[PDB]
């Protein structure tokens, strides 16, 4: 049962994400963390955790990888989870994020990692919708 | 000094009219309290021969509020509810990204941050958007407290060192030169 | 001394007019002796240049009370009717809750706030509401006795470093400035 | 595994003993070790005031006599005589309600949960007893 | 007997903690030290400790977690106790500290660390008692 | 020997000023393991380690008060001091130290406090 | 330089009365006691035209201390019994947070 190890995530990225005034899509930048702790992750801003940097928050990151989101295409993440790490975040820079509701970040925690079928996340505009298995 | 030189005295700070040689010679009311306005601004804020001063800020208290940030100009001020103490700012320092912003950390939802206004004047929009007050407790002092959302204070207390501190600057908030020295009728 | 510096001198610390050198003009008598009482506030109460002062207390006692606290701008004075020491005060003090409150325990009854008043003006509100006189023991000693509900006298006894202290700021009560100078 | 020691808080909140403009200022509270609670409740409003160590003659064994300004908190940790069977807790307003009786609050001593307190919060005039809530 | 490994403490917060000039209860923050001797620890003032930094202190702090106690709640700790660790410590950041008495922190040794249960920690105003068991 | 029990029987004027009127004294009553420090202190200092217990009674004046309190096994001594308005340290009445083998437990000591003094009463 | 340009002389550094040129014409002596001292701190303190100074401290000894910590605009000083130094401070540094402690 301790085989969770490798961490195996597909996200698929819709044809209309992260769009402009204009509508036109522009391909998105996805920030993957891997922590020891979820409570300071959800306790951030859009701001305090790409616009500069942190010190606890950034005591928590552990693991850290960036994909890019061609819109309509996709990517494929293997990487292996670390055993002090706990808790997996995967977050966007979205051009006009949504803070109030904050859907513009998922919190996968480690339980729930399927050992080898990786998860679907899914975005549509500026949203990172966790799909249910 | 090249116009005026007879009418005019650079007395202490303030311009003053001179009395002799002032026969049928009226200034206009307002000029001399425009150019005794821009020669306040100059003795507070541009001391140096260039922008620079140096204001305290000791942080405060409020119902119900973990964590308040101030950033001006790349200088911080994280205030977890511990003893307080002075951090002595500096506006405008010569950083990389000047501005300010003001984040508050509540006990019931994440960090909404106040305002976050960029650029030189940053500081100067933060404090006209206080609800400041002077203050008896510690001379020469202003109690500000913006009004954060959520029904939520945020106290500060900005301690000067001479005149009002960067408080000053907003003499000039819809300040316009005279456009007539000698008043005619 | 920018409109009145020929006629009107500060000599000490009273504002004298001037004998020769009066046409006559006629000061308004109301307004050499309302400068002559600003001028006498600014000399105990706003000596640095800034507003404060400093007092000192020794709680009293009376018949019928156990325990009487004083609380004014986060100083505070509890009295249980044991040895009087003075305490030194501040005025205003550097707070985010500044006010005065008074509470008494009789041997009869237990806690009874005299009154709690809030603001920087707190403790000039609570000065106001007792009764003094010069304190003969002491000098510069001024006697505060609060009568308080059941008939109880919280007294107190004040001493200042220079002049009244803090009891001078009662003078502006309906106090007026003259809208003229001269007639 | 006992009530042993007693402990108690009180939370205001930010419009208690309201004068007549509006203004919250702070009311005083007061603690009792009582042994039967029916002196306490059957006497008035007006007579706690003086008669508090007097009309309770007998009934009280340990007095906490704790401040509580407005909006602000307080908690006190006294230690529980063993005879006493009731706790008594008198606010006293500016102005009360008699006639609900909302004031007061008689606190059983097997009530008393050993580590975890209870709150006391206070709205408007009125005292209430919050529920029982832990992990 | 070598399993004391897991460090469990469960932190409780009164109704009324660090509380200011009028009364109202602040959110304290609470320190939590890992050492490799109490001497030095016990010999610092208030100041010296948060404010500002050190380097004989600093090199006796291993490990070190920073939680919030919200007025009235409370916060569970778990977390690995370091082998060449000999020593926990638990600070306070009060408003108003005591520092005469020194009543704003608590040193909990090693052997008096409980496996499973976790230690109560309470705090009352401006005091951090630790309770016993 | 296990718990404590005290009675202290305050008169009908006790602790008068000069005008001679009965106020109320509050007491301090101390667990003592050793009598080098708390019979070496003055009356100035005492109310500003080797203080045990600390228990606090005032004394409504006129009345009496009964003390019990859970006693300590290195509680060698016990010294009660009250707060009197003229304290006679010349005299040191203003305190009584009683030891361990003072007490006979089941039935209540007596204490007799007349204006300023304290009186430990013969048993 | 301006108004008293005929009866006052910056002789060194100090200002004296000129001896000519004062015929019934007399200086309070309080005030030539002023602007003598007012130009006796501009030539320790304030002489490059802004205000810095270096001065010199060497730790000391006491009974029964075993490290006395002074702290200046973040200059420190630590003297723990060692063989005592000179720590040439300097007064205003241009810190983040000027101040003084002693510990």
């Amino acid at each position: 049962y301790r085989q969770i190890k490798t961490l195996h995530l597909d996200i698929r990225a819709r044809e209309a994400i992260n769009t402009s005034a204009a509508g036109i899509p522009l391909s998105v930048v996805v920030r993957i963390y891997q922590l020891k702790d979820n409570r300071s992750f959800d306790s951030a801003d859009y701001q305090a955790l790409f616009t500069g940097d942190n010190e606890i928050l950034a005591g928590d990151i552990i693991a850290q990888k960036d994909v890019w989101l061609q819109p309509g295409g996709s990517v494929a993440v293997d990487m292996p989870l670390d055993d002090a790490a706990k808790f997996t975040g995967v977050a966007a820079m979205f051009l006009e994020p949504d803070q109030k509701k904050n859907t513009w970040r998922v919190v996968l925690g480690r339980d729930e990692l399927e050992p080898d079928t990786p998860r679907l996340i899914e975005v549509s505009g500026n949203t990172l919708t966790l799909l249910p298995v | 000094q090249n116009n005026l030189s007879g009418v005019l005295h650079r007395e202490g700070s303030r311009w003053v009219p001179d009395t002799i040689n002032t026969r049928g010679l009226t200034f206009n009311p307002a000029f001399l309290k425009a150019i005794n306005t821009l020669s306040e601004i100059a003795d507070v804020a541009f001391t140096t021969g260039n922008a620079g001063l140096h204001f305290e800020l000791r942080p405060g208290t409020a119902a119900g509020v973990m964590q308040t940030t101030l950033i001006t100009d790349n200088q911080k001020l994280i205030y977890v509810n511990q003893m307080p103490v002075w951090k002595r700012f500096t506006w405008p320092a010569d950083t990389e990204a000047p501005g300010a912003s003001l984040s508050w950390v509540s006990t019931q939802a994440g960090t909404r941050q106040y305002a976050d206004l960029p650029g030189s004047w940053g500081l100067i929009r933060l404090l006209e958007m206080a609800r400041r007050k002077a203050a008896p407790g510690v001379a020469s002092g202003w109690s500000l407290s913006w009004q954060a959302q959520d029904g939520r204070m945020l106290n500060y207390t900005l301690r000067t060192e001479a005149g009002e501190g960067p408080l000053v600057l907003l003499k000039l908030r819809n300040f316009v030169l005279p456009e007539t020295v000698f008043e005619l009728s």
